[PDB]
Formats: structure tokens, sequence, C-alpha cells
């Protein structure tokens, strides 16, 4: 399981360019697709969803009108074709894959990025520790707020955590709040209700340095956090 | 000699069971579904508050 | 002048035998769409056409007792609730006349080349040609919305070349669809003729019964609506023929529109499948 | 179109 | 034949044992406990899709989620709640009779006339449902399956043997031999030490799963054994079979408690299963209705009559919140 | 009502039910045919033209395709799965001409297992196809072996004609369902290749039959 996005370069303002992903290793056909960019020294951002079978599309209001994404199934591609490109358009962009059915796990995967440089009632969640200071074996916790009530009445609170090592890309590790993602240490455990949530680290070592982000998927758009940096 | 494997089965192990009497076993039967019974929902039918089936 | 001394005795039948047949088709069509909603399955093209056929009769019936009132009390209604009434009457009458037809060439096709039939259509195509039938009986009747208004005579024809021009529509209606189902079933009885069959007795009753029933449900009403465009137009002056006609005219009518009623147990429930269906609804 | 009723007297 | 005339004087010697240990019977120890009140349940959920007809389902251990199989050749994994089909396993062979699903919830397993058992892999990095594993080495049709852990199921076929399968290798671990006719049903004990099978021959047998001899022998039936549910408990089971009877067994005392036959009731019997304190005994037949039986008094206490056809498959949630019924009419029904 | 997620699992529901709904269409287009002959009654003749358990095969001809299933594997009850095959358009029956003489004679146990089968509770409206084949030695072994050896009620000369007329006529008189149910009978020939044809037109009959059900007409 691997994709990867070819494109991108420096463009002039006011130009036009278009995005390609190749997926390779699963099932293209059955999971959703989503576009995440990430500005320089910023945050994350969300920017576009297709679905599969091509039935619902989604943009964020920043990039609606221009932006327009579409999915090759037979050549297992997706595409983002970018008009009038302005000058806060300039970022790394992501390709997550998705899939949703009940005990599934959304943004699992997420690609390597092309760098994309020109010249020159949404639900607010707040991280406001940017940094701690931190010592290989202490117990870590790391929190995020929410505005609006994340739990839905079926019992699920639609929050998501994701970890970014230096000079890699956002890997999942907790989704709905509660459950660990494939792969991850048992180390990570999540909590929380109501509008607060926590993460927790039992035994810290040296390759959970990084930046932590919390999204919210209750309803679009998705709007990630601000971050938290773990250096040592 | 097929009949000399069935042979044995009954022997060795039918023949010796330790059985105890029916009023024992049945009072069991009776015991638990009398302390079990409260928690099942078809029995004693669950106030509308968890069919999760509403 | 003339008086139609049947008046009172027309009154009386209209009013007894409409609602007759309001009640029967009501009950006959309502049990039809709950077999096929319940068991069917909304894909083959029998049950879209006796589901929409259906449908149209059941509008039909549910319209049928507004014009009891005029024979007693004339018609208060006003002048665009009449036009928007007489719109779906001629709807309804076009469409189950248009849906009896396909359905008849549809049995045709299935009968004779079974292989085309075994093949599946698309869903695509199915709501296409559903559209094509409702929106030529759309067609059909949209004369009447803007072509008739409410004059002294209750709701009747503003000039007497529509009201010409509807009955010979009618006719010619009629007559294509008589010709196309005796094409169709004329065909398929002579295709079981030809191979050996086994309780094909069955079918050649049913088909017969069939063919009869649509005849005289829809031919002397329409012979007896040609007379009276004759007469209207005063070709003939015999004032005592018309007091035979009026009554032909009322028992032609009436014997019409049964139709509503008669068509669920020709076209649905003789068959064996939705027969065994209803049974089982029926526990 | 047999929607109209009877009437009562004609010439 | 000398052993011969042995063999049926331990036959002998069986009986006196069974009736020596017969000081009472059910029916005379519940004579004063309290009847069970006439149970009506209605359909909350009509599961539909299928487009022939249902042999087997399986309820999973959330409760939530079950799989049926139907001879169309698919297995649906539906969320009951909500009636949404998170997948559809297209199968090889449209003949299938069993469905399972295992305990931890990754695998489904699935069988029939094709004497090959196939074991699928719901959670897989890809986005698809893989096949495992196909266990073969049966030369009869197959009946029924259970799931023992992730690594080891258990079958049951029509050539007169049971067997133990570890999936990592696939070859068979241990075989159970000893009936004299097609296997037709199987259950597992709460504690997955034992378990029981009835066949073809009216009889009904006790394995040990870690040894792998037969314990115990059941008769008392007169037809052909086509259903058998453990008792919560474990130290009983219930029988359903061809002449419109059911029966309660019991294996610490190794004989038959209570038979619940009716007069108007002359159909087969197809599933059998309990509630979750045992008191009810719902039982699937061939009259396209389903009755539900007092474990206790052998009462009927209630009909489930919303189906169109035969009955095939009948079972009850770990919770015991809901009961779901499968027939011939390619629909599931949720009861509550 | 329902959140972002929830849509989504009902859209991949629904998409299951189109593909559900599509695959039904296209098997509904296969004809299904059960081999359901006796034991050394030219079996592997039958099934050699096409111009561990069940055994499948598919042919095609005048573009309809002709899925084939050998159950003789089996050696359990049929009763027990004989229920499964309920819904098949035909089922062919394969008898040996030739087996008259070599014996419990086989004839005799092919005619008790057509009456289990014709007057089956499943198999009520379910057409069956019968072929007469190794009829080739028949003509030769009916001049030195005469049928009266196996059916002391007959009044009939020694010529193949009538022998097997008389055959036909028995194996046709254990019908009991003559209302909704027929039997094709046919004497296989090699060199004429006409079993395919045969079996062509009786399908295409109970298709015909099973179309007139359908729409009402019957």
């Amino acid at each position: 399981v691997q994709l990867v996005e070819s494109g991108g370069g420096l463009v002039q303002p006011g130009g036009s360019r278009k995005l390609s992903c190749s997926a390779s290793g699963f099932a293209f056909s059955s999971f959703g697709m989503h576009w995440v960019r990430q500005a320089p020294e910023k945050g994350l951002e969300w920017v576009a969803y297709i679905s599969s079978g091509s039935g619902t599309i989604y943009y964020a209001d920043t990039v609606k009108g221009r932006f327009t994404i579409s999915r090759d199934d037979p050549k297992n591609t997706l595409f983002l074709q970018m008009t009038s490109l302005r000058s806060e358009d300039t970022a790394m962009y992501y390709c997550v894959r998705s899939i949703y059915y009940y005990g599934s796990s959304p943004f699992d995967f997420w690609g390597q990025g092309t760098t994309l440089t020109v010249s020159a009632a949404d639900i607010v969640m707040t991280q406001a520790t940017s940094s701690v200071p931190v010592t290989p074996g202490e117990s870590v916790s790391i929190s995020c707020r929410s505005s609006k009530s994340l739990l839905h009445s079926n019992g699920n609170t639609y929050l998501y955590w994701f970890l970014q090592r230096p000079g890699q890309s956002p890997q999942l590790l907790i989704y709905r709040m509660s459950n660990l993602a494939s792969g991850v240490p048992d180390r990570f455990s999540g909590s929380g209700s109501g509008t607060a949530f926590t993460l927790t680290i039992s035994r810290l070592e040296a390759e959970d340095v990084g930046v932590y982000y919390c999204m919210q998927h209750l309803e679009y758009p998705l709007t990630f956090g601000a971050g938290t940096k773990l250096e040592l | 000699i097929a009949q000399a494997r069935k042979l044995v089965q009954q022997l060795k192990m039918e023949a010796n069971i330790d059985r105890i009497k029916v009023s024992k076993a049945a009072a069991d039967l009776m015991a638990y579904c009398e302390a079990h019974a409260k928690e099942d929902p078809l029995l004693t039918p669950v106030p509308a508050s968890q069919n999760p089936f509403r | 002048p003339c008086e139609n001394q049947a008046w009172v005795f027309a009154t009386l039948a209209t009013t007894v035998l409409y609602c007759l047949v309001f009640l029967l088709s009501l009950v006959g069509n309502s049990l039809v769409l709950w077999v096929l909603v319940k068991y069917e399955s909304l894909e083959s093209l029998t049950n879209i056409f006796i589901l929409n056929l259906c449908l149209s009769d059941l509008v039909f019936a549910c319209l049928l007792p507004v014009w009891i009132s005029p024979y007693h009390w004339g018609w208060v209604l006003g002048d665009f609730l009449c036009k928007l009434l007489n719109m779906i009457f001629s709807i309804s009458l076009y469409s189950s006349i248009f849906f009896l037809t396909i359905m008849t060439i549809h049995r045709y096709l299935s009968v004779v080349s079974p292989l085309s039939t075994l093949r599946v259509p698309t869903l695509r195509c199915r709501v296409l040609v559903t559209m094509a039938v409702w929106v030529a009986s759309i067609l059909s009747s949209i004369l009447d919305t803007i072509f008739h208004k409410v004059l002294s005579s209750g709701c009747d024809y503003s000039e007497l070349t529509w009201y010409l021009t509807s009955v010979y529509q009618h006719n010619l209606f009629f007559l294509l669809s008589l010709g196309i189902i005796l094409f169709c079933y004329v065909e398929i009885l002579r295709t079981l003729f030809r191979s050996r069959s086994k309780r094909r007795h069955r079918t050649v009753k049913l088909i017969f019964a069939i063919v009869v029933a649509y005849f005289l449900s829809w031919g002397p009403y329409n012979f007896t609506l040609f007379l009276q465009t004759l007469f209207r137009t005063q070709i003939i002056r015999s004032c005592e023929a018309k007091q035979q006609l009026e009554y032909a005219l009322l028992i032609c009518r009436n014997l019409a529109f049964s139709h509503c009623c008669f068509n669920p147990v020709l076209y649905v429930f003789v068959g064996v499948k939705f027969r065994t269906h209803l049974k089982h609804v029926l526990r | 179109v047999g929607s109209e009723v009877s009437d009562k007297r004609t010439c | 034949d000398q052993l011969r005339q042995e063999a049926e004087q331990l036959k002998n010697q069986i009986r006196d044992a069974r009736k020596a240990c017969a000081d009472a019977t059910l029916s005379q120890i519940t004579n004063n406990i309290d009847p069970v009140g006439r149970i009506q349940m209605r359909t909350r959920r009509t599961l539909r899709g299928h487009l022939a007809k249902i042999y087997a389902m399986h309820w999973g251990t959330d409760s939530r989620l079950l799989v049926s199989a139907s001879q169309d050749g698919k297995l649906i994994i539906w969320d009951s709640y909500t009636t949404n089909k998170v997948h559809a396993i297209p199968l090889r062979s449209s003949w299938v009779m069993t469905c399972a699903y295992a305990p931890s919830g990754n695998y489904v397993a699935c069988g029939g006339l094709d004497n090959i058992c196939s074991i699928y892999n719901l959670k897989t990095r890809e986005g698809n449902v893989r096949v495992s594993r196909e266990l073969a080495g049966h030369t009869g049709y197959l009946s029924c399956c259970r799931f023992l852990d992730d690594n080891q199921i258990v079958t049951s076929s029509g050539d007169t043997t049971c067997a133990l399968w570890d999936i990592e290798t696939g070859q068979q671990t241990t075989t159970f031999t000893g009936h004299t006719g097609d296997v037709m049903s199987l259950s597992l004990a709460p504690d997955t030490r034992l378990f029981v099978s009835g066949a073809c021959d009216a009889s009904a047998k006790l394995w040990d799963v870690r040894e792998g001899m037969c314990r115990q022998t059941f008769t008392g039936h007169e037809s052909d054994i086509n259903a058998i549910c453990f008792f919560p408990n474990g130290n009983a089971f219930a029988t359903g079979s061809d002449d419109a009877t059911c029966r309660l067994f019991d294996l610490r005392a190794d004989q038959e408690l209570m038979t619940y036959s009716h007069d108007n009731i002359i159909c087969g019997i197809t599933s059998v299963s309990f509630s979750k304190s045992g008191r009810l005994l719902l039982a699937g037949y061939d009259d396209f209705n389903c009755n539900v039986w007092d474990a206790l008094k052998a009462d009927r206490a209630g009909v489930l009559a919303g189906h169109d056809n035969r009955v095939s498959c009948l079972g009850v949630t770990d919770d015991g919140m809901a009961v779901a019924t499968g027939s011939w009419d390619s629909f599931l029904k949720i009861w509550n | 009502t329902l959140s972002a997620e929830d849509k989504a699992a009902v859209e991949r529901s629904k998409m299951i039910d189109r593909n559900l709904r599509e695959d039904g269409e296209k098997a509904a287009r296969e004809v299904k045919l059960l081999l359901l002959g006796a034991g050394e009654s030219g079996k592997n003749t039958i099934v050699k033209q096409m111009k561990t358990g069940i055994v499948e095969t598919h042919f095609t001809f005048k573009d309809l395709h002709f899925k084939m299933f050998d159950v003789g594997a089996q050696r359990s009850e049929r009763k027990k799965w004989i229920h499964c095959f309920e819904g098949v358009t035909a089922i062919i029956f394969c008898v040996a001409l030739s087996d008259y003489d070599l014996v419990m004679n086989r004839m005799h146990a092919s005619m008790k297992l057509f009456d289990s089968i014709c007057n089956n509770k499943w198999f009520t409206d379910t057409s069956i196809i019968l072929f007469l084949n190794k009829k080739d030695l028949f003509e030769e072994k009916i001049k030195k072996s005469p049928l009266t050896i196996c059916y002391p009620e007959y009044a009939g000369s020694n010529t193949y004609e009538e022998a097997a007329a008389y055959i036909q006529c028995q194996f046709e008189d254990l019908n009991k369902r003559k209302d909704t149910k027929e039997i094709y009978t046919h004497f296989t020939c090699s060199t004429d290749t006409k079993n395919v044809q045969f079996v062509f037109d009786a399908v295409t009959d109970v298709i015909i039959k099973n179309n007139l059900k359908d729409c009402g007409l019957f």
C-alpha cells in the first residue's frame, strides 16, 4: 500500500495546474479520497473530498469554485485541477484515503506529498500548548478542545489524532477518541468526554517526537488543530 | 471385525459413566433459569429504553 | 324540441353504479398495490406496467364520484377546478388504454421471442418508456384544460369543433389499440398452437375472455358516441331516436367506466403468481 | 369526453 | 456373533442404569412454577437484498453484526441496527448451506455441497475480503461449521464424520468417527471443551475436543435430527427432528428430560435455539412459522408467523435482545 | 439525523445493493440443468458433447449459456440436498437401453429412480428430459436376447423399433402429475449430434411456459 503524488512546482499567480496521485497496493475503487495541505511552518488544512462511487463531493469555502476533484478508477489515479492560484495556495498537498463502514478506520494512510510554491459555523479546535519540554521515559498528556459537542446520538465521539514525524507524513494514532490504529504501540491511549479531550503516552521513546494534531469529523468541513511540538 | 471396535466403546465408556439422579439434574436447570431470569430480554421484556431496536 | 325523459332514470343509474364501481375499484386496486409492493420487485417490465395501470385506474376511480354531483344539483365547483378535474379524467383514461396496449405488446414479445425477453434490459430504458407513455397521455390530455370552459350546461366544451376532435381522437385510439391487441394475441395463440403444450386450454380461455371483455367495454360506447356526434351536427332530425340514443349512451358509458374495476381481475389476480401471493398476504 | 352531463332538453 | 451378543448385553446394562436414575421427571418438578405468559414478538427490521433462499445465518459476538448465506452465492454482513450492508462476499460455489462468525470478528466461514470450508479475512490492509484458506479433506457435503478460536474450526459433514482443523496448516488435528448417518447439526459448549453432534440416525453424541472420543450417546428420536443447541449452562442440549418433536437431553443424567411435541404440528424442525436464561426454546418448522416453547413446562407460548416459506435459520443474540429468523423467502427479520 | 460517516455507510450499502441486483440480473440469464442419471447409464456419453463434490459444466449454444450440474459424486442421502436444486429449468435423465439384460436388474432400478424423482415434492413443475442412449448395442442385442426375459407382459416382436417404443412408453407411464410437467424422450444420436438441439428446444419451451406463467396469462 503506497500513494505517490506527481506534479507541483513553481506557478505564476493566476495560472492553473493539475496534481496527480497514483495509488497501488489496495482496492482503490472502494476507498474515498481526500486532499489535505500544509502551508510552510503552519498546521494542516482540508481542501477537498471525493467519495467512492463519485456521488458526493465537498470542498472547503476557501478553495470552492476554482478547485475541482476527480478520480479515474480504471487507471487508479486521483486528480485535482486548480484554477486562478492565489498566494494562499502555496503548501505541500497530501493525499489521504478513507473508508466508511461500521468499524472502519478513516484517515489511515497518507501519501508523501508534493511541494507547490507560488510567487508573490465551522467547528474550531483549540490546541493551546504549542510545545512541551520532554524527557524519554515520562508520561505525556496532550489535550485538544472543541467548540461543539462531538458526541452524536449514536454514541460515537468523532475525534481523530495524528502524528507527523520530522520530514515525514502524518500517521493515524487514534480514531473516534478511543480506538487505536493498526501498527501503533499500545502505550498510546485516548480518552475524554463532551468537548474536552486528552491523549496520554505511558513511556516515551526517541521515535515519538513530532507534532500532534486533532481533527473533527462530525460535519464538513473537517477542521484540524494547531499542533503540539514534542521536541526533546 | 468392525464390531470389534464398536464393542469396547459401549463398555469402557458408556457402561461406566457416573450418572446422577434426574431430580438433582433438573433442579439445577430450573435454578439456572431463575437466577439468570431477570436479565433475559424476551422472558422479562426490556423497557423501550434500549430496544437498541426501537 | 326534445326532452330527455331519461334524465330521471339516468340520475339514479349514475348515482348507484358509479358508487358501486368506485368502491369495487378502490378495494381491488388497493389490494393489487399492496400485493405488488410487499412481494414483487420493481425491476421487471410487467410489474412496472401493472403498477402504473393500477395507479391510473385508482386515480380515475377517485375522481369518479365528482361527476355524480352535476346530475343532482349541477356543477358549482368552479372554472379552474373544472379544468383540472377534466384534465385528470382524460389523463387517467388515455394512460389506462396506452398501458394496456403496451403490456399486450410486451406479452407478445415474451411469448414469440423468449430469448429477447430473457436478457433483462437496463434500468434506464424502463423509466424512459414509462415517462414516454405518461408524456403521451399528457399531450393527449392537455387540449382539454385550455379548450374547455364552464357554461350554463355545467362543464362542457366551449366550441363544437373541440368536441368533434375529442370524440374522433377517442375513436381512433380505440381502433389502433384493438388492432394491436388482436394482432398480438392472435400471434400468441398461433405460436402456442404450433407446438404441443400442456394446459393450453386455460391460456386460450383467458385470451378470449380478455379480448371479449375489452371489446364489450370499449366498442358500443364509442359507436354510440359516434352516433351522438352525428346527431349533434344535426344531420338527422329524428327526435324519437334521441330518446333511445340517450339510454344507449347511459348503458354504454357505464359499461366503459366499468373497466377501472374489471381490469385488476383480468390482468393481475387471474394469474397464479399474484393469486398465490395474495393468499400468502391474507394470513 | 363522457364526463359531460346529459341535456334535460334539446332541439 | 459372541461379541455381538455381548454388545446387546451391555446395551441392556446401559438401559438399566438410565432407568435406575430416573427417580422423577422434569414435568413433575415444575408443577408449581408460574407459567410464562403469551410472548408477543414484533418485526423491528426486515433485512432485504437476498435473491434466493436463505440457508444459514450467525450472529457476531457484539450482537450487532450478522452474516447470512443464500444460494445465490453471496455472504452479506448486515448492521442490524441500521439495516446496512457492510460487506458482500462472492462465493466460488453457490451451493452453501452453512455460515459462521468468528468470536473475534476477523473471520467468517462458509461451506456446502462442494465439500470445502472457506475461511475469509475481513480485516486486511487493502479494502476487500480475501480468501485465507480452503479446508478440504471431507468426502461429503458440509452441514455446520463453528469456530473455536481464530486458528481452530470444527466441521460436521455428511460422511458420518466430524473433524477438527488447524487453519494455519490446513490439516485435520482430530477426526471424530462413530456416527452411522449424515451429520446435520453441531453445537459448541460454552467452555469450548466439548461439543454435541446430531446425525441422520436419530442419535446425538458428546465428543471431547482435546481427547477425540465419543463420551456419550443419546437416543430417543424416531426420524432425522436437523438441529441441536447447547443449553446456556452447558449441562443440557435441545434437538429438533423431522417427526415434529423437540427433546431436551441431559449430560450428567444421560437421559431425556422433556419432549416438546404438539398435535397440530406435523412438519419437520429446521432450527433450534435457546434464550439467554434458558426459559424459552425457539424452534423453526417447515410450516412457514416459528414457535416459542417453554423449556420447563413444555407448553407453547408464542407463534412467529411473519414468513412466507420454510424457516431455515434462527439465532439469538449473545445478550438475548433480539431473535433473528431467516426463511426461504429471501428475507431476514429481527424480532423483539 | 445522520453523521457524515453514517451517510457514507448508507451510500456503501446502496452500492452493494446495486451490484447485487446487477449480479442477479446477469445470473437470471443462465439456464440451470441438473443431470441426475443412473449408475452406468451413459453419463460420460451425454457429457462428452458440449458443442470433489458437484461437477459443473458451462457450455453455450445459440447464444444461450447452459450450466449443467453433475451430482453423482455425492454418496449421502439424496433427500437432504435434493431441495437445493428446486428451480432448475430441466432435469436431464439418462438410462441405458442395453442394460435390460445385464443385472437386481439395472432397468428396474432406473425405473424406481425415475419414479422417485418424477413424483418428488419439489419437482412438480420442473420438466424432465429423458435420454435413451447406448442404442447401438441394443440393436444387435435384441435379436440374440429377447425382451421377454425382462418384460413378461410384452406382446411384440424382436425388432428394435417395437422394443424401444415399449421401453419409452413404460418410462413415460411412471409420470403422475401430467398437468404441469412433461417428459421429452429422445434417443441419443452420436452421428447426427441433435442432443444439444433437443435440450435447446426443451429449454425454450420451458422458458415460454414460465414467461406465460409470470405474465399472468397462465
